[PDB]
């Protein structure tokens, strides 16, 4: 079943810790690439990060570089995204993106999304 | 349940251009180009998809070739070996000076291949996922008796045409021809050793002899795979088709025939191209015979 | 990196062009994908590998590329097709 279920996400003060999540089943999570994509209210899409089937390669954008930490447990079929030193530009709905069988820039499916607002 | 999925050879068919064929990375892209198709050519609705399945496989075997974008300039410098070795320009340029130079580093290429192997994502594995995905999207009843189409389509439209092409070029003769050419060049080497020894381009002949000997062993190896001379009973496709079986069995036996065509067309594509390279530098052996102005 | 004005919402009759400008280090070497966004609901893939159809999606949508210029080209608009449509592409120079 096409399941991408976000968990967590909320509000934290500037320079906070927040760890996002996903869950999935049916489609064997271990065999496919995952991602993260974010959308700020009144703004369009922006890619966050990408991972590997075994987390060999990891990649990010050019602003939250070293701040964010993509990870996954492939026994329990679960993506994560630890986001430290959070800023307010980081205000977005964070979608657990999955990439297509075809490795490239390619958000196959999109989850419901986690509202992460950052303000005093 | 479903059991899903060792050398690397280099090629200069012509003098000027080089490509490499990573043996695991070709059987893989062959396995899942001979699986994605099997699925869609069983079911009637999925006959529509074969434009997209074709164009998918095409675009995988292109991103793959975009790895050969930066394994290319060092490849071209590896080619400049032929410049220094076999055609010293303008007749004026003159022992293990080129054997070493920046010329030992065939290993430099082998490095740059492995440097961008798993690295740069996983364009292999893409083919696994898609072929498996479309193998999931199946119908029929899946009761005791399911239809054996699918396999028969791919066989008579892809396989059976190519098996005739190979049997028409009796490879047993081809090998024995290549053996004799190698034997005669070795015997002439035995004598040229015993005689000559000045401004010594006998070492070039020894080197080209060596190169053509291993190239032979590869073609010999691939030919044995292609025609084993101890056989399943050569029948296999006949056992699959024109019948009905239970869902489990057919799914295994699609994957069975999907495996055979992977390794078969791998070896046979290689064999054909290696054979073009053997006789490219058998004529370059004979170019030295044209330099025996005596 | 990429550019795109918001207008997929005027439908008297014909096809529609969504242009896409770029640079050497992005469109010029990398394979483009395309996405549709129905406001306040999950985005969906139409085109990947520059032009290939997702299993289910209509052929009315079509991607394209020429050097440092790409385009999404729909043909036969509907009520559904009035949305927001975004693209996806990688940039080797800045790595992202």
């Amino acid at each position: 079943e096409v399941q991408l279920v976000e968990s967590g996400g909320g509000l934290v003060q500037p320079g906070g810790s927040l760890r996002l999540s996903c869950a999935a089943s049916g489609f064997t999570f271990n065999t496919y690439w995952m991602s993260w994509v974010r959308q700020a209210p009144g703004k369009g899409l922006e890619w966050v990060a990408n991972i590997q089937q075994d987390g060999s390669e990891k990649d990010y954008l050019n602003s939250v570089r070293g701040r964010f930490t993509i990870s996954r447990d492939n026994a329990k079929k679960s993506l994560y995204l630890q986001m430290n030193s959070l800023r307010a530009e980081d205000t977005a709905v964070y979608y657990c993106a999955r990439d297509n069988p075809a490795s490239a820039v390619a958000f196959d499916v999109w989850g419901q999304g986690a509202m992460v607002t950052v303000s005093s | 349940q479903y059991h899903f999925k060792n050398s690397i050879d280099i090629l200069q068919e012509k003098e000027g251009h080089l490509d490499f064929v990573i043996i695991p990375h070709y059987t893989f892209l062959d396995y899942y180009k001979h699986l994605s198709y099997n699925s869609i050519y069983h079911k009637s609705s999925t006959y529509g998809k074969c434009i997209a399945v074709d164009a998918f496989i095409k675009k995988i075997n292109e991103a793959y070739d975009k790895v050969k974008s930066k394994c290319n300039d060092i490849k071209n410098d590896l080619i400049a070996t032929i410049k220094k070795l076999e055609h010293p320009y303008d007749i004026n340029n003159k022992f293990k000076k080129m054997m070493d130079e920046y010329n030992t580093k065939k290993k430099k290429l082998i490095k740059c291949i492995k440097n961008h192997e798993n690295d740069f994502n996983k364009i292999c594995m893409d083919m696994k996922n898609y072929g498996t995905n479309l193998f999931e999207q199946l119908s029929c009843y899946n009761n005791n008796f399911c239809n054996t189409n699918g396999i028969r389509y791919h066989y008579d439209e892809y396989i059976h045409k190519l098996i005739l092409s190979v049997k028409s070029k009796n490879l047993n003769k081809d090998l024995s021809d290549m053996t004799n050419i190698l034997q005669q060049s070795e015997l002439l080497l035995t004598n040229l050793n015993k005689k000559m020894g000045s401004y010594i381009y006998i070492d070039t002949i020894k080197f080209i002899h060596k190169e053509m000997k291993h190239i032979f062993n590869r073609i010999e190896y691939h030919t044995k795979i292609i025609n084993d001379k101890t056989k399943i009973i050569q029948d296999k496709i006949k056992l699959n088709i024109w019948r009905t079986f239970q869902k489990d069995e057919l799914l295994k036996r699609i994957l069975d025939m999907s495996n055979e065509y992977s390794l078969f067309i791998t070896s046979d594509h290689l064999r054909q191209m290696l054979y073009n390279t053997f006789y490219s530098k058998e004529k370059h052996l004979n170019n030295i015979f044209h330099h025996l102005i005596y | 990196a990429l550019t795109q004005p918001p207008s997929v919402s005027e439908a008297p009759r014909r096809r529609v062009t969504i242009y896409c400008s770029g640079s050497s280090s992005n469109i010029g070497n990398n394979a483009v994908s395309w996405y549709q966004q129905l406001p306040g609901k999950s985005p969906k893939l139409l085109i990947y590998f520059d032009d290939l159809v997702t299993s289910g999606v209509s052929d009315r949508f079509s991607g394209s590329k020429s050097g440092t210029s790409a385009s999404l080209a729909i043909s036969g608009l509907q009520s559904e097709d009035e949305a927001d449509y975004y693209c996806a592409a990688w940039d080797d120079r800045l790595n992202g």
